[PDB]
């Protein structure tokens, strides 16, 4: 999970 | 007579906020309104990067600006195409910022 | 928002430009590790008003096929996606620096 | 036509469509070898005239998620390519079966 | 009064021979040529496989007909949109078998 | 190389  | 060119853009996402109904004395009316889309992309567990994008819209066609104001909403899933227009602006320098739009001529509800 | 927050559901952000190249593509690096090809499309309306779009080619080969074929005054059709580029200037001003980030460029002379 | 027919020289073929599902998908193989799950949309046309489409979803992934989460008056916006399916009948008969080949679904209804 | 749909093609190619301009007493005259798109996708030395696909291109509209007939050449590369129509109709049995041509709108001449 |  890697949300910008 | 330039040749032809395109400049056309496809949206389908869900607005940000209910619409401003926009009159700045001297140009004419304008529907404003926030619609995001998400772009999800892969990069233990699946690691999967998610990045939202937010587009500022303008209606200024005259009988899609009032459906846009009455109906658009909060969470409102729509598709639409448009324009994309750059509204460079000179500011209290000698040189142009930008506001870049879209300039939506279609619409179409989704929810 | 969680990790929960997974929004599956889809969405669409796809511009379609075709016009002529104002200036030779530059290459410039971004943040230290992603090499991206950039360029300029002018494109017209009836109604005139010539609309000056910034390209960037991230795509590995899409780059380096742009920087060597692309040349001013190249006629171009291409897709993509918008990015809005939004930043904070010298003076704590935010600014957008809008661009279009092609994942297809057709050469059309 | 060589090998060195390379055909570099780049086409676009893209359709764009959005409209209401027939019936429930159905799965089927092509060839003995390629899972694919095909569906029917409905578009109309101011004008009156419904157009109906056969859908085919080769993409893993999609395909499943397709098979799974489209039914009968399900409200679809989709992308893809037009292929012709060419084919011999029974009676040597030069055939269409025109389907749009799915890369993108969103799922509205 | 039936919800919004969309049926839009947009295709890149290049003409696979000169127009026909058929008038099959009745319906009204059509502006007939073929469009190739090549589709290329990777399957030693880098094996790469190629398809390509053949269109046929109908032009209805009166002023967009004529000049589809005199300026599209073979070979000539265009841009084009329209909507895709599968021409439905009876034969000697008695069900349909199709005839799918792309109704092109719109024209962009681009050698 | 492969051509359908
Ligand atoms: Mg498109
Ligand atoms: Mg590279
Ligand atoms: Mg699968």
């Amino acid at each position: 999970s890697s949300s910008s | 007579v330039l040749e032809r060119s395109l400049n056309r853009v496809h949206l389908l996402g869900r607005v940000g906020q209910d619409p401003v109904l926009r009159q700045v004395e001297g140009k004419n009316p304008v529907t404003i309104f926030s619609l995001a889309t998400n772009e999800m992309w892969r990069s233990q567990l699946g690691d999967v990067s998610q990045k939202t994008t937010w587009h500022r819209i303008s209606v200024f066609r005259p009988g899609l600006r009032d459906v846009a104001y009455q109906y658009v909403k909060k969470g409102s899933r729509i598709y639409l195409e448009g324009k994309i227009d750059y509204g460079e602006y000179m500011d209290k320098n000698n040189v142009r910022r930008q506001a870049t739009t879209i300039i939506a001529d279609n619409i179409i509800f989704l929810s």
